């Protein structure tokens, strides 16, 4: 049960903060690459640099999405299992209650 | 006109009275006799399965090449006998299900404590446990009429050729049945009737027949039911979709009615989900067929 | 090279699209986290309730049970919750991305600054667009139809049960909900 | 940090379990074309602005006497509220004047005597047709909108009282705008008057109309919008031809234009949606022609059947099944055959979706333009608005069911095609690249050799330009051992390896190549066609006619979404203006999706029960159209307000009927069979309850509406629980 709170209040907010940071940095990097291409003597260097930047950012975004998605799936699984466990205890309680009622009737 | 009406003997009220008169012992005896009949049917089916092993073996590996499958399907012999036997098995299983639900309803108010205890025990039994204790749990549950996923009586009957060879025959049975599904489209009796919610030749019980037979066979042989049922679904979907392109009225008289067989199979099968059907069979075709069979 | 300038612009646009995808993922993940966190609160609360109920139930005593024939109907009857969801398309339910898509769209003219100079005091903007027109006209039509439709259609335990029936008779049952309006029309078409 | 690592990450991300899904001189031409496109983007903006205009003078506190205490106090408010609204009218007037002047200048430029018999691209003619259609629709919007004049003149009384127009130029521009608005058919009249001054414009109109007719006859279009645009341009051009100087009937006798084809096309299809909820009657352009009175017998379209959609459902259904069956089987590198198969399958699906959308729009427009009456329809009451008879009582139950079925099929095919976005895009682009490279690197060789051999520099220059614009040399340069360049016949040979990669050519490159290639086949052009053999020209025409849809298919998503546009089924600005303040907005029972859903629910049709949800996303489509194209907040607000009650009514009725059907089935199940048989024998049969498919709706948890996910199952559960409690209490 402890891992539920951990995955709730230490993983998902981390992924969110990370994704917002990614959006801001990505806008900054598009502006930077555009600037490098027209105030650089070697255009091909900026193009390769630009290509490298575009390749990188995509990998980072994919990794963050994968991790976040995995965490969400695990959280759902943990919750469903706990709910199922609760459903068993509640059924036992109901069985005890109606057994007591039948005993009182007898 | 027969001398009796089946609706006056198979109705819920009549089934409930029969269950009340008989009891769990009588219901178990009836189920055992039905499983004996189903085992005889399966043994007869195995002869047809084995007598066409060569074509079936190549069929399984060529599902993606219709050119050779078209010629291969022409070499199969007795393609309607298998369908008839599966329909008989499905009818027997449907009768068993009616009896079991009647017994469950009867016992639901006669011994509520024992029924509740059995339901609680079966529901919260870890499936990771070996089949040795799961079979006993399922037998105990079915003694009260519970809807167990795997029928212990069917397993016992079908349990009663090397071990590896019996598994290959079981696997090839599903492939043989799948490719014979489109042959029903040419039958005039395969017309779906909304008033009946099923076909006139009882081919709608083929879903239950296939599911129960596959479950019993692949739990007896320590096989994987999910994987085998997924193979059956892929082969059946491909065979049916090839029919959709054809324009001959005689061969496609009840193609739309036959298309609903996949939907029924997925609905009543506890191992298959709509996601698998959609990945290999769009639901729009089933929706269109449902629209057409109503008018 | 003009072609080289084009490719750089395309790469910048691709980075911008990557940021847009980042925001399309972030909003969904935040909404999912919020709803799952609320679900976790509910689960924890009901777990506390369940353990309390179990520890209470494991103390019952059949001999302690006492049945009062007189209090059988003098007792308040238990009723389960009957909450029904309605108004599922309100402004509060608008997703954020639609919020940005909408707040950037052209706003209606400031006709609301003319209300003080109107003799009847009716809202000026309501002469331009009236979203509540659907609801008010439909309600008026439904009420009129219903009004026409009615015309178209046209021992000590003994003391306890007596008190119960008296309470039930006197304590009978006691609108801008569509479901209520429809229930009225069908009930009126009946007697 | 590498491309391979990023691709791997994407594959890894995709590998997750996600269950429970559902229950030269051509440069000048290019520049002019670009300018025309830019002008068109502005014309569309002005048209949409005009369409979504609402009377702003109604809310004004109209003054009855001339001595009101606050008479002077409201004029400033009126001025400050209507200044931007009149600025838009001034901008529209300036834009339309500039557009008319530019179109007249281009017509004069292309109508010169020496330039008359030169070569002009078909795209330019299509653009001129688009311009004339834009002018016609703008004139129609100006004529229909009677509130713009009132608002402008109220602002006129507001400004003149305050004496803020003392500037002479302000008075002049105000008078110009007032007279522009007062006149009827002012835009068309001005353009026409400016047309006669040019001599020979009839020839340009004629070849434009001929190009449009040829395109329509050969089905040279993909989206229904283009299909309607062709007919609209034909009609408007025919209207423009007839006048003081030019006569179509005399021109027709010269065989310059064909009137029989246009007449037949108008007879088969009579009405198309001009803009928004307004439809254009094609025969009006002929009936209003200058010389139509003395030649009415020539036209059968004007005098007066086939719009019944209930009789065309068999072909629709059969086609749908055949296509869905073909596509289902296509759910490491493959041969060109598979890519070509995917390309043709995508083209066929897009064409089928466009055909269905065109049929639906045509039937809707015809019904709108032909309202019924109590004499024809008995259900229609004596008192009813124009929209009532036009829509609500103008559809039969079978017609509504057919429309719902067609819409559901369209949306199902759309989603199925979208599921295969990547495969279709890859196959289409690979096929396009392979075809372009193979053509430009092999097919042009023989022609080039012939040209060099016979000293045809004119052909050689354009052929070399074509081969230099697109051809990609795997070796990094054009081969030097090629015998075609030297002009001597190749040995026996000279195998050349054409590279293969999946990318479509840029729009500029494709347009440039097409313009060069269809210049060689031009009959008008001394004709260049006369300098080429037969097989080469035949192959060139084959390639040119095949490459028409490359641009549309490259933007596969946009084309697919365009071919399935159904947002025009909700807007009612035209009919609202036709009320003149009586109706601020039509009630719930007038929006076609609501009528369809309510009819399906009330009739309790088992077959159509599964289409109730498919007939509900028209609201989402209309909201998207308003928020993306119209960009009007109030339209979305009204759509949301309507949906808020539509969904509630639908949910309540669905739950009630589901509970009733289930209770009836349960009661029938327990009824004694012998009693039923005895009653049937005696003549008192107890009718059984018809079956239904409510289970599909019960298993629905993803109903999407305006970005909201609604759990229909929860609401149905609550309603059935309440009904069960009420039934138990009633029994007790």
């Amino acid at each position: 049960m402890a891992e539920l709170q951990m995955l709730l209040e230490e993983e998902i907010p981390g992924g969110r903060r990370a994704l917002f940071d990614s959006y801001t940095n990505l806008e900054r990097v598009a502006d930077y690459c555009e600037n490098n291409y027209i105030q650089s003597a070697d255009k091909q260097r900026a193009l390769e640099e630009t290509k490298a930047y575009t390749t990188q950012s995509l990998a980072s975004v994919a990794y963050l999405i994968n991790t976040l998605a995995n965490n969400v799936l695990q959280m759902l699984d943990i919750q469903a299992s706990q709910l199922r466990r609760m459903e068993s205890s509640i059924n036992h309680i109901s069985q005890t209650v109606d057994i007591h009622k039948e005993k009182v009737a007898r | 006109e027969l001398t009796f009406n089946a609706e006056e003997y198979s109705d819920i009220s009549e089934m409930r009275s029969l269950s009340e008169l008989l009891g769990p012992y009588g219901m178990k005896f009836l189920s055992e006799s039905l499983m004996w009949h189903i085992s005889s049917q399966v043994a007869e089916l195995k002869k047809l399965v084995v007598e066409n092993v060569d074509v079936l073996t190549q069929m399984r590996t060529s599902f993606d090449k219709p050119d050779q499958m078209a010629a291969l399907f022409k070499r199969l012999s007795s393609v309607d006998s298998v369908l008839k036997r599966m329909t008989i098995i499905g009818v027997i299983l449907s009768f068993r299900s009616l009896a079991q639900e009647a017994l469950r309803d009867v016992l639901s108010y006669h011994i509520p404590f024992l029924v509740s205890s059995i339901e609680d025990f079966k529901d919260h039994i870890p499936r990771e446990t070996d089949m040795k204790v799961a079979m006993n749990v399922y037998e105990l549950s079915s003694a009260a009429g519970l809807p167990c996923e795997i029928d212990p009586a069917l397993v016992v009957a079908l349990s009663s050729i090397s071990p590896e060879e019996e598994y290959k025959i079981a696997c090839l049975l599903m492939v043989f049945v799948a490719v014979s599904l489109p042959t029903l489209a040419s039958n005039v009796m395969s017309q779906y009737s909304p008033a009946i919610e099923g076909h006139c030749n009882n081919i709608h019980c083929l879903a239950k027949a296939i599911n129960q037979i596959a479950a019993a066979l692949f739990t007896i042989h320590k096989g994987s039911i999910e994987d085998r049922l997924k193979e059956f679904l892929a082969l059946a979907s491909s065979s049916l979709l090839k029919i959709g392109q054809e324009t001959d009225k005689t061969t496609t008289r009840n193609r739309e009615s036959v298309y609903l067989l996949l939907d029924m199979i997925v609905q009543e099968s506890p191992f298959l989900t709509m996601d698998l059907l959609e990945s290999c069979f769009p639901y729009v075709l089933l929706r269109n067929a449902y629209h057409a069979v109503y008018k | 090279n003009e072609l080289e300038c084009v490719t750089n612009i395309s790469l910048a646009n691709i980075i911008r699209q990557l940021s847009s995808l980042s925001k399309y993922a972030e909003d969904i993940f935040g909404e999912l986290f919020n709803e799952a966190h609320s679900f976790s609160f509910r689960v924890n609360s009901l777990q506390e309730r369940v353990d309390r109920l179990s520890v209470s139930v494991t103390q019952l005593d059949p001999k302690e049970e006492e049945l009062s024939l007189q209090d059988i109907t003098m007792r308040k009857a238990f009723r389960s919750s009957t909450i029904q969801d309605q108004q599922l398309f309100d402004r509060k339910t608008l997703p954020i991305p639609l919020q940005e898509t909408y707040d950037v769209c052209e706003q209606p003219p400031p006709l609301n600054i003319l209300t003080p100079y109107r003799d009847d005091g009716k809202e000026g903007l309501k002469f331009y667009t009236n979203p509540s027109y659907f609801f008010d006209l439909w309600k008026e039509k439904m009420l009129q139809d219903t009004e026409d439709k009615r015309k178209e259609k046209r021992s000590v335990l003994l003391e306890a049960i007596r008190k119960g029936i008296q309470l039930r008779k006197v304590e009978e049952q006691r609108e801008n909900d569509v479901a209520t309006i429809l229930s009225r029309r069908i009930a009126v078409e009946y007697s | 940090v590498t491309l391979e690592d990023a691709l791997s990450n994407v594959d890894l991300l995709e590998e997750l379990p996600l269950p429970d899904q559902q229950p030269a001189r051509y440069i000048e031409q290019a520049t002019v074309h670009s300018s025309m496109n830019e002008m068109l983007e502005e014309g569309q903006e002005y048209a949409v602005m005009l369409y979504t205009w609402r009377s702003c003078s109604r809310a004004i506190p109209q003054v009855k006497c001339n001595e009101q205490p606050n008479r002077v106090e409201i004029y400033e408010k009126t001025v400050e509220v209507l200044e931007p609204e009149v600025t838009k009218l001034m901008n529209f007037m300036y834009f339309q004047r500039n557009a008319i002047e530019r179109f007249c200048g281009e017509v004069r430029r292309l109508c010169h005597a020496e330039r008359r018999k030169d070569f002009v691209s078909e795209a330019y003619l299509i653009t001129l047709g688009k311009f004339i259609n834009m002018f016609a629709v703008l004139d129609e919007l100006k004529n229909m909108k009677c509130s713009v004049k009132n608002d402008h003149s109220a602002y006129k009384r507001a400004a003149q009282f305050l004496r803020k127009m003392a500037d002479p130029q302000s008075i002049q521009e105000s008078q110009n705008l007032s007279m522009f608005l007062a006149n009827h058919n002012k835009i068309t009249q001005s353009l026409q008057q400016q047309l006669e001054v040019i001599s020979g414009y009839e020839e340009l109109l004629a070849d434009i109309v001929n190009l449009c007719v040829d395109y329509y006859e050969n089905r040279m279009y993909l989206t229904p919008s283009e299909k309607h645009m062709l007919l609209k341009v034909m009609g408007f051009g025919l209207y423009l031809m007839d006048g003081s100087v030019s006569n179509i009937y005399k021109l027709d006798a010269k065989k310059r234009i064909n009137l029989s084809k246009i007449d037949k096309y108008f007879k088969q299809l009579q009405v198309v949606p001009l803009f928004g909820d307004m439809q254009i009657e094609l025969a009006r352009y002929i009936k209003t022609s200058a010389h139509y009175e003395e030649n009415k017998s020539r036209w059968t379209c004007t005098s007066s059947p086939q719009y019944n959609i209930c009789e065309q459902m068999i072909q629709i259904r059969e086609d749908h099944m055949r296509f869905i069956s073909e596509l289902a089987r296509y759910s490491a590198q493959k041969t060109d055959a598979e890519y070509r198969k995917l390309f043709d399958l995508a083209l066929q699906g897009l064409q089928l979706l466009s055909q269905w959308s065109a049929h639906v729009m045509e039937v809707y427009s015809w019904k709108l333009v032909h309202p019924t009456d109590k004499y024809s329809n008995k259900d229609c009451p004596d008192s009813a608005e124009e929209y009532e008879r036009a829509t609500r009582y103008n559809y039969t139950s079978e017609e509504k069911f057919a429309l719902v079925e067609v819409i559901a099929m369209i949306k199902g095919l759309q989603v199925l095609m979208g599921r295969m976005e990547s495969v279709f895009n890859h196959a289409i682009r690979h096929t396009v690249y392979a075809a372009l490279q193979d053509f430009s690197q092999v097919t042009l060789r023989e022609p080039l050799r012939q040209a060099i051999k016979k000293k045809k520099n004119v052909i050689q220059s354009v052929l070399q330009a074509i081969r230099k614009t697109v051809c990609d040399w795997e070796t990094g340069h054009e081969p030097f051992n090629d015998p075609a360049l030297r002009g001597e016949k190749d040995p026996k040979g000279f195998d050349i390896k054409v590279p293969r990669r999946a990318v479509g050519p840029s729009s500029t490159q494709l347009y440039m190549v097409r313009t060069m290639l269809e210049s060689l086949i031009a009959d008008k052009s001394k004709t260049l066609r006369s300098s080429l053999e037969g097989p080469t020209i035949l192959d060139i025409e084959k390639f040119h006619r095949e490459s028409f849809f490359y641009t549309h298919l490259i933007n596969f998503s946009e084309t697919l979404q365009q071919c399935c546009d159904l947002s025009q089924l909700w807007f009612r600005e035209f009919f609202l203006e036709l009320t003149m303040g009586r109706r601020i907005q039509f009630p719930i029972e007038m929006s076609m999706p609501w009528i369809l859903t309510d009819h399906i629910l009330e009739t309790k049709e088992a077959s159509m029960m599964e289409y109730v949800l498919y007939s509900l996303d028209l609201y989402n489509d209309s909201a998207h159209y308003a928020l993306t194209r119209f960009n009007k907040q109030f339209l979305y607000d009204e759509i949301e307000a309507e949906v808020n009650l539509c969904f509630d009514q639908f949910v309540y009725k669905l739950a009630d009927q589901i509970f009733a059907y289930y209770k009836v089935m349960a009661g029938s199940l327990l009824l004694d069979k012998r009693l039923r048989s005895e009653c049937k024998n005696q003549g008192a049969t107890i009718h059984l309850p018809p079956s239904n498919r409510y289970e599909t709706l019960l298993k629905q948890r993803h109903v999407q509406l305006l970005g909201r996910s609604i759990d229909l199952n929860r609401l149905i559960t609550q309603r059935v629980s309440a009904a069960m409690y009420k039934s138990l209490e009633l029994a007790i």
